[PDB]
């Protein structure tokens, strides 16, 4: 039973889905399970009471949105099961879980208990013939067509750097922080309360993400922007009310480089990228500096790569050629590589079959991933 | 002491019992 | 026992009744109990001494009229029991109370004691098999065919704006004010005494309602009409004596928008419509502005809808699509939706049965309405 | 110029005033401006046309009251200028603003624009020699004499919990809600209308506060109190008409614990207290649990601290010593600590002088507070 396998790029913010050997993921929607805040009195209302995908994006104001997945660590399993059931349902894919093998994605250095429970869901609740969990950094390199390179990515949950050299991922040189898009949006929300405009509700949180996506830019010199007075640019909400954002728009994404602002003494994106290159072997460092691949959502800030370069110029050894490559399709780079990995003939050897899982269990899944 | 509002017999605090 | 159920659209000014699945209510009559002032010396007179419906409208001058219901809250319960008995009697419906289920209507945020006392009357004095109390806003949307939209209504009793988005009524955004048609008619009478043509008797009060219905208009700019001098247009009374109305015609319905004139600091219709939309969540506000439904008799003033839009343009955020829709039969909006709701098969599940009331009591009625 | 400084404890509900180095504030009055509704035909009336303090409390019925501050955020700046002028005037303090340094108070995480405009008022309109702004939690701990303490406060506007440990206020562990005494009083008013007794005017609103202050208690188990039938206790108005309160007395303060009753998903008082201790560092949690201090007026409900213990026992880790402390003088705890802070010799270093304000501006005020 070797049908066209399904690639599901998991993540805290957004969940991409689709079939192998496609150019772009056709089925992208945000990873959350909205449930109604108000009491349905009238008949002919929205049926079901559990809303995932575009219906949730259309009817945000009704639904109390809550995310099941934080920092690449699923908290609520019942919600993730309903999301994966929605992916496979007739509203999006129009296929059965029994036909196709699955390609799953997870962030590196996650809990092994979550990986086991992920496999239990796909093998037992859904009746998948073969599952395969893989890393995001390896898939991003598949999408670019490279073999060498450090992979700085920044989704909604996790920011991590994986140094890989000619198809040799170094697990001990991996760095990781739990400071990413969601924490930047949460830090922006807190700053807008200091400005004046509060967005306390859970549906109203999605407005802060929309402000962060559109109206934010990373300044090169933060001390110079702090001394100067801002212009206070405007932004229109979904209602119509105007909002002067002020200095919060540039100070909000600075969380990624300075994680002491939120109150969590970590490295930062630029330090993680240097640390990953430093922890790797001496002869590989110069090739790892030249090949740096960007990915995820929080790399799409304005002047992000300019600041990332300037930070590497500050930290790294002098007279060394830095190159921070960035594709066009940075959000879908992790999915595209999965679709490439799925299409290859080697894919049949990498996966965990259903029969193999029934015999061994979790140990076979831990062996095949690494 | 003087002033309109006070509470009589709430106590200063409510504490759980200390175990060994 | 599932007979063709009765709809009783309750109201302070007018009461409308009939059966389920009918196009228009056949039995529309005013909600009051006229009792004779004068002594009956001569034989062959009007018998009964308690007049309801067309007999009371025909013989106004004899009868000391008194309304049992003020602001959707019955004070005189004995009179409402006599009205409901008159509805069921051979003079109007020609049916038994024991056969048919009842669809009663009440305004939102009323006293719960009146709701229990309403149920006691229908279950014990009349022997109803099943009763159901509903809201005026939900029924108006059933009549139109929509699910979305704010329902601004203004009868003789209450003015209230209930925001409902896709079959989800929000109970904490329901605005209400006791400033409706009866208070406008009372304010018109007080103005006509200032003009010269005073009225005092209860039969004579209904002439002021007839003046309010016919010869009144809401100006767009009230300050401009105040500076200009009126023409003093005429109106002929039921007797024959002419009355030059003057500025009392246009300043009377201004009470609905300016409740400071009667001497009671409330919101007003236009503020209630905006406040109900503003109390809801951010994403639903623009859809609630696009769908505004008018209802009741006090929305039928000349230039009322034009003034409502001007007030919404003033208060609401700029560059938003406003649309104040309405039915053709604005007085029969709530009844038609009830007749639709009654004829649905789900109506059997919604109601409070007689057996369920005898077991539980008031708690089961408070569990089923809201 | 170092005279005996003034301590203005701001707040939406009540404003306390007086001099430094005192046991209790001499000048306590509610924070609102009263202006007359009606016309003054007869001479020898109450002069001024603006009523603040005991005159406004005495003559409520005339005055259309309006609160300048909502949730520790002054909306009407002209009204607060009149109140602060009234505080300084001969009717209360009997002193000039030019002599004494000022100690101002604000809730944490407020708009910075309001803090700037507050400083502008005290430095420009009034001619203050030196101003200082402080937090509620730091002042509450000064009054008790502690350094370690989580300060769960609950005023009229804001509820929050700042976890301080040995003179180290953690700014990122601060949890805040805009649900407090005013919203509970507004929620009680809505229930009383559902019971039967309607209140609408601003003078009439303060009766609902007086009912909330007197006859309200927090049930230890709300589901048990729901299933049981209440006793329906009485209350006498200034008019003399009796009011059966019923279940609304115990259900009103449930807004503090369940903020889903008003229809606005927040954390709640008990969750804010736990979340503040959880957001702080690992080793500080057990000391923060042991030192939980209460303050503000909405902590004075009957069985509030008992229920707040039970909620902490439900949420927090098992076998930990919980101690919710609460002084005799909870209402004036914030003022007492300000008077103690003002009396200390370090106070001269912390403040912002008028000369320093004229040179730098708003930036110097933002630097000195944090
Ligand atoms: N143009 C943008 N600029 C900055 N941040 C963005 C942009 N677009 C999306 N984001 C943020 O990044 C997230 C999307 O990144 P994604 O790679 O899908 O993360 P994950 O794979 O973990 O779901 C969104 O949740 C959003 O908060
Ligand atoms: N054409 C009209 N213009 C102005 N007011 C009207 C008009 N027709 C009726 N009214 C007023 O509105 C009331 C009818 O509204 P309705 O919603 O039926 O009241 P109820 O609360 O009794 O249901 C009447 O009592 C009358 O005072
Ligand atoms: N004994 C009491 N019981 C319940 N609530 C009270 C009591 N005393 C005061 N309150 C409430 O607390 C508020 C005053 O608290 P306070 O701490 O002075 O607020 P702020 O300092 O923000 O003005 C009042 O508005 C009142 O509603």
């Amino acid at each position: 039973i070797a049908n066209q396998p399904v690639v599901i790029d998991n993540g805290s913010g957004v969940i991409k889905a689709g079939f192998a050997g496609d150019q772009i993921p056709k089925y992208c929607f945000p990873n959350y399970v909205g449930r109604p805040k108000h009491v349905r009195v009238m008949a002919g209302a929205l049926e079901g009471d559990i809303f995932i995908g575009p219906k949730a994006e259309e009817h945000r104001g009704l639904l109390s949105i809550r995310y099941p997945m934080e920092h690449g660590i699923v908290k609520d399993w019942n919600d993730m099961e309903r999301i994966w059931q929605y992916v496979y349902s007739k509203e999006q894919l129009q296929t059965f879980s029994e036909e196709h093998p699955v390609l799953l994605t997870e962030a590196p250095l996650n809990p092994r208990k979550n990986r086991e429970r992920a496999a239990e869901v796909f093998f037992e609740t859904f009746n998948v013939p073969a599952l395969f969990i893989s890393m995001q950094a390896v898939l991003s390199l598949y999408a670019t067509g490279r073999t060498t390179g450090v992979v700085l990515d920044s989704g909604d949950g996790v920011t991590h750097a994986v140094p890989i050299y000619e198809g040799f991922a170094m697990p001990h040189s991996i760095m990781r922080i739990d400071i990413a898009g969601r924490d930047v949006s949460r830090f922006l929300r807190l700053y807008l309360r200091k400005e004046g405009y509060d967005f306390h509700s859970s549906s109203e949180f999605e407005i802060v993400k929309a402000i962060k996506e559109r109206a934010c830019y990373l300044s090169i010199n933060p001390q110079k922007d702090e001394t100067l007075e801002t212009e206070k640019a405007q932004y229109y909400l979904p209602d119509g009310s105007t909002i002067e954002i002020g200095p919060s728009r540039f100070r909000a994404p600075e969380l990624l480089f300075r994680p002491d602002l939120i109150g969590e003494e970590s490295e930062g994106i630029h330090e993680v990228l240097v640390f990953a290159i430093q922890k790797s072997d001496m002869d590989l460092r110069r090739t790892l500096f030249s090949n740096i691949v960007l990915s995820g959502g929080s790399t799409l800030f304005k002047g992000f790569g300019d600041r990332l370069l300037s930070e590497v110029k500050k930290l790294a050894p002098k007279d060394v050629k830095i190159r921070i490559s960035a594709p066009q399709e940075r959000l879908y780079s992790t999915w595209i590589g999965g679709s490439i990995l799925a299409s290859l003939d080697t894919f049949k050897k990498m996966w965990v079959s259903k029969k193999e899982y029934e015999e061994d269990g979790a140990r076979s899944i831990h062996r095949k991933t690494f | 002491m003087a002033d309109p509002k006070y509470a009589d017999l709430p106590g200063i605090a409510r504490n759980e019992p200390d175990v060994y």
